[PDB]
């Protein structure tokens, strides 16, 4: 393999891809799912969870669960877990000891270097941050590909010489990028960046729950915030909602008995959901994506014609409200596919690292 | 019903571990359902003798002072109802 690794490790989505003789294969976590919910759930224990496990305790552990502290790399966000305060880069760090025996398991030895991967928005002191949890985990990020240009070269978009022109829309479910990218002769610029860092694909699915629980009290006249685990509850199945209809035109979600409704009887949920409805409910989610994109225009001077690539990074770029104002936007520009785009920076951050090796 | 108080208290582990797995379904299902079914079902069990109650002072002061203050217990009820016979 490459000797390193590339990470996409996303706001919501922390992804890693190695290259299996430069075939770039994204390594199914310990946890199964090759995503890392990028998530660090201080238990209340002094262990820390990750991931899924980590995520079912965004509820539970929501005093001691950290979220997008990507996001707050650049400075000492430090966090107060039982002991000391903890601060980004070891927040990450702790994701990263999680990949590391992911990968180490699923090698049969600790190959360990990475091309881990910062927003185009991100700024070099989250990338110093990274750098100190790399001295921390024990993976070395022997350089970082900005999440962008990770896309442009996951998906093999090498098109001009000269130069070429790249737009990758980053929807993570927890981080939103607008980047035009200039590169050439193998060197890489991000020309411009604008986007929505609060937004992901989980706001998305915020959205999602508002909605839920709002014709849940439509009807009957329950709240779900009245139950943590109805929360977490509601957050899982809006997300797997998400990869549904990144697909799926619809889908019809249920969930046996829950909470007492008015005449004391075990209130379950059941419902469709049409995408239609959901890319309503975006709809200012979807504002949050646009003039973002007319920023990232601007700062290019770019027609959406002269661009030579479109990118979808990040899980929530499998959605199709996302392609849907791509092309709107983009005067009908497909974006290149090939890889998940929860894999795609992990996996061209992985083709970075080989070609490194 | 000792055994199924101690499958209350089984379903009481259940609804932890139903909320431990994110198990909403279970949650409800546990503390509408199955915890209080079967505690109505176990208040049904009840069938009355372990703590002294307000008969056994009413006992003692009959069996002291021979004046009978109790409840009728079952049998003097059907003896004082035919007394003119």
């Amino acid at each position: 393999m490459a000797r390193a690794v590339g990470i996409d490790l996303g706001t919501t989505n922390s992804v890693v891809s190695v290259l299996e003789g430069g075939d770039p294969v994204v390594v199914a976590n310990s946890e199964g799912s090759r995503t890392t919910p990028s998530i660090v759930a201080f238990a209340r224990n002094g262990e820390v969870l990750v991931g899924q496990p980590a995520k079912n305790q965004a509820v539970t552990n929501v005093d001691r669960t950290v979220r997008s502290v990507k996001r707050h790399m650049g400075s000492d966000w430090s966090i107060e877990i039982d002991g000391k305060k903890y601060t980004a880069p070891e927040i990450s760090a702790r994701i990263l000891m999680k990949l590391k025996r992911d990968a180490e398991a699923y090698l049969g030895e600790d190959i360990t270097d990475a091309v881990i991967t910062t927003p185009a928005y991100f700024n070099d002191a989250q990338r110093q941050a990274t750098k100190d949890a790399g001295q921390i985990a024990g993976l070395n990020v022997l350089r970082i590909v900005n999440e962008p240009t990770a896309a442009a070269l996951a998906y093999g978009l090498d098109k001009g010489e000269k130069e070429q022109r790249i737009l990758v829309f980053d929807l993570g479910g927890g981080t939103f990028d607008v980047s035009l990218l200039e590169i050439g002769e193998g060197v890489v610029e991000v020309r411009a960046t604008s986007g929505d860092n609060h937004l992901g694909g989980d706001d998305w699915d915020q959205r999602v729950v508002d909605w839920l629980v709002d014709k849940f009290k439509g009807t009957s006249g329950i709240d779900l915030t009245k139950d943590k685990m109805a929360m977490q509850r509601l957050r899982e199945a809006a997300e797997k909602a998400k990869i549904e209809l990144s697909s799926s035109q619809s889908t019809s979600i249920n969930l046996p008995y829950i909470t007492v409704d008015a005449d004391k009887n075990p209130l379950f949920l059941d419902e469709q959901l049409t995408r239609a409805e959901f890319q309503r409910i975006t709809q200012d989610l979807l504002d949050r994506t646009r003039k973002p994109f007319q920023s990232v225009i601007a700062d290019t001077g770019i027609s959406v014609s002269e661009i030579d690539h479109v990118v979808l990074v990040g899980g929530s770029t499998r959605m199709p409200a996302v392609t849907d104002l791509v092309k709107e936007l983009t005067g009908g520009k497909e974006p290149n596919k090939g890889v998940n785009p929860d894999e795609v920076v992990a996996v061209g951050a992985a083709l970075q690292a080989g070609v490194l090796k | 019903v000792r055994d199924l108080k101690e499958q209350l208290e089984a379903l009481r582990g259940e609804s932890e571990r139903a909320e431990r797995d994110g198990d909403l379904a279970k949650a409800a299902e546990l503390r509408y359902g199955r915890i209080p079914e079967v505690e109505k079902k176990l208040d049904a069990a009840l069938p009355q003798k372990e703590e002294v109650g307000p008969d056994d002072i009413a006992d003692v002061v009959s069996a002291w002072t021979g004046i009978p203050a109790g409840r009728l217990l079952e049998g003097e009820t059907a003896k004082l109802l035919r007394m003119e016979d």
